[PDB]
């Protein structure tokens, strides 16, 4: 997303670097009152 | 029934009446009475006021007793890395790998010290929430009010559901709490005056 | 959909209401163990039956007292039973003894 | 840093939710307690067996001869109490195999948390029947009460 | 007569459990069941599914 | 205020029940979830019927 200036101002604004910690973001924001795992996590989004 | 239910109408529908009345916030009104949360129904004081200083004589003997056995893990840490030192210092290797295992002992020391910080912030919380302790107030993590009952069986009474909201309501004096109303109406201004 | 027709499980009988000639009734009075009181109009050829179930769910006796209530049995299903049908009072003694031994050796040498 | 560190506050994040689902509340709060095995079972036995014995001895002697020597009685009482905490410590271990054998009736009938309680009174009339002189695995026997 | 059902059914069961002895878990399980259960006697949708 | 609801009104009055009224109302306690018996249609003992 060279040429657009939408894209690079939120990946300015995402305040969130790691995959791994994006991805606990998106469980926490999706999955409420689940103790997250790493594997778990990890194929949520997949397997959905 | 065998146990007390409230009613639906007076705790759901906005503006929640029972929450109103005892001035709790419907989040932490329907933890208590859905089984989710614990509160505290009543509380003593002077005993409380005198145990204050009795029992942190006492907090201060068991952290002082804690912080004995975290000088003995210092300690043991130490003749441990001395013993690692005797047999590392005439062992021909690298510079580093003859040091790594000493860096990873320290490291097991900084996790000791680490996991020491751990328990003392957790004996200092359960004493700041003794403390700070009052009527309608929500505790949960069960197991931090599980050890607020076997250190501190006395000084307060906490349950658990439609039974703590009958026991609140009971321990209520509508003409005080509506004298002070009636004071907040008459003198403050603004979200407090329209609450 | 339909034109369903469907009956309750009972009868309307259709007699004339008069209130001035009934069969003559006299009014017992059962007491609770609450310490209250309730009273049930029975026939006079009417035996009066000792324990009356009341509008409370409970069992209320006569309140004038005259009958030897019995001495029923216990509900013979508790653990002790169940513990005993299966052991021996020996072998729940040494048992009990080297559980003792614990706290004994726990708390002295 | 992803060590159990980020995925530790998510963890206490999540353990401070409400889970607004009586039968997702009802699993959390099973979940906590860790399984046993065959010898942990027999000790609970054991202990179970004594602490009956206990109580049913002092009850005995209590009605009709009075005595008092404090450290024995201080112990029976011990024993009285001990022997509830290891029936309570079995049940709440069991309570995941409850709800294992009661996951596969849904649907017909009745709703799932219905068919859950009927399995707890089934698992404390188990543990009420157990025996471990024969030698066997808990769950063997109390899958026919729960049943 | 299903919603009465329900609510008599569960308060039966608490009796049992109450009078039985019981563990802290299975006794608040079964009194937040009787809560749900008078709850949805009195307005049913309100509160949940 | 009385309740044979026969035509001499003046009043509506509504309040809030509490547990000595209910049972001040109620005729006996339903203490089993049964309501017909299979067989014989008639309506079972201390059930909702």
């Amino acid at each position: 997303f060279g040429f657009s200036e939408i894209m690079r101002s939120t990946l300015e604004k995402d305040n969130t670097v790691g995959t791994d910690e994006a991805l606990l973001d998106i469980y926490r924001k999706l999955r409420p009152g689940e103790p997250p795992t790493k594997e778990s996590a990890q194929t949520l989004l997949e397997n959905l | 029934l065998a146990a007390p239910v409230t009613h639906i109408w007076y705790f759901k529908g906005v503006p929640s009446r029972l929450g109103y009345l005892l001035d709790l916030a419907p989040k932490d009104l329907e933890k208590i009475i859905y089984f989710a949360a614990y509160v505290i129904t009543s509380v003593d004081e002077e005993m409380r006021h005198n145990e204050l200083s009795t029992l942190e004589a006492e907090m201060a003997v068991e952290r002082k007793a804690v912080e004995d056995q975290r000088d003995g893990e210092l300690e043991a840490r130490a003749q441990k890395l001395e013993a690692d030192l005797a047999e590392l210092e005439a062992e021909g290797a690298k510079a580093d790998a003859r040091r790594k295992v000493r860096d990873g002992g320290e490291r097991e020391m900084r996790q000791i010290r680490d996991r020491a910080q751990r328990e003392l912030d957790r004996l200092e919380d359960i004493w700041s929430t003794f403390t700070k302790l009052a009527p309608k107030q929500l505790i949960v993590d069960e197991n931090l009010y599980r050890e607020l009952v076997d250190r501190y069986g006395e000084y307060f009474t906490g349950a658990m559901g439609a039974e703590s909201i009958q026991k609140l309501i009971e321990n209520f004096d509508i003409d005080a709490e509506a004298e002070s109303l009636r004071d907040v109406i008459r003198n403050g201004k603004g979200q407090k005056k329209l609450r | 959909d339909r034109v369903l027709r469907g009956s309750r499980l009972g009868a309307v009988s259709y007699e004339t209401d008069r209130n001035h000639d009934l069969a003559p009734r006299q009014i017992a009075r059962y007491r609770t163990d609450n310490g209250e009181e309730f009273e049930v109009p029975f026939a006079d050829d009417a035996e009066i039956p000792g324990t009356w179930l009341c509008r409370n769910g409970m069992e209320g006796t006569l309140i004038e007292g005259d009958l030897p209530e019995p001495k029923k049995v216990k509900p013979p299903r508790t653990h002790w039973d169940m513990l005993l049908e299966r052991r021996s009072i020996e072998e729940l003694e040494e048992l009990l003894k080297e559980r003792l031994e614990l706290i004994r050796s726990r708390r002295r040498g | 840093e992803d060590e159990s560190e980020a995925l530790r506050q998510a963890r206490k994040d999540a353990e401070l939710t409400a889970s607004a689902d009586s039968v997702r509340a009802y699993l959390k709060q099973i979940g906590k307690v860790a399984l046993l095995n065959a010898e942990e079972e027999v000790e609970l036995a054991k202990r179970i067996e004594a602490g009956l014995y206990a109580t049913q001895l002092m009850t005995e002697l209590s009605e009709r001869g009075e005595k008092l020597p404090a450290a024995q009685r201080r112990d029976m009482m011990w024993i009285c109490r001990d022997g509830d905490r290891a029936k309570n410590h079995l049940l709440e271990a069991n309570l995941r195999l409850v709800v294992s054998l009661a996951k596969r009736y849904t649907g017909r009938g009745m709703a799932f948390l219905d068919l859950i309680q009927e399995g707890n009174l089934g698992l404390i009339r188990a543990v009420e029947k157990f025996d471990y002189t024969k030698g066997y695995k808990f769950s063997t026997y109390a899958t026919w009460w729960i049943r | 007569n299903d919603l009465y059902r329900r609510v008599i059914n569960r308060n039966n069961r608490l009796k049992r459990l109450i009078d039985l002895g019981a563990p802290e878990i299975i006794v608040n399980n079964e009194k937040r069941m009787l809560q749900e259960s008078v709850d949805a006697l009195f307005d049913n949708g309100r509160r949940g599914r | 205020g009385a309740m044979l609801d026969v035509n001499f009104f003046d009043e509506l009055r509504i309040g809030l029940a509490t547990a000595e009224d209910i049972r001040q109302w109620s005729y006996g306690e339903v203490k089993k979830p049964e309501t017909i018996n299979y067989r014989t249609l008639k309506p079972e003992k201390d059930g909702l019927f």
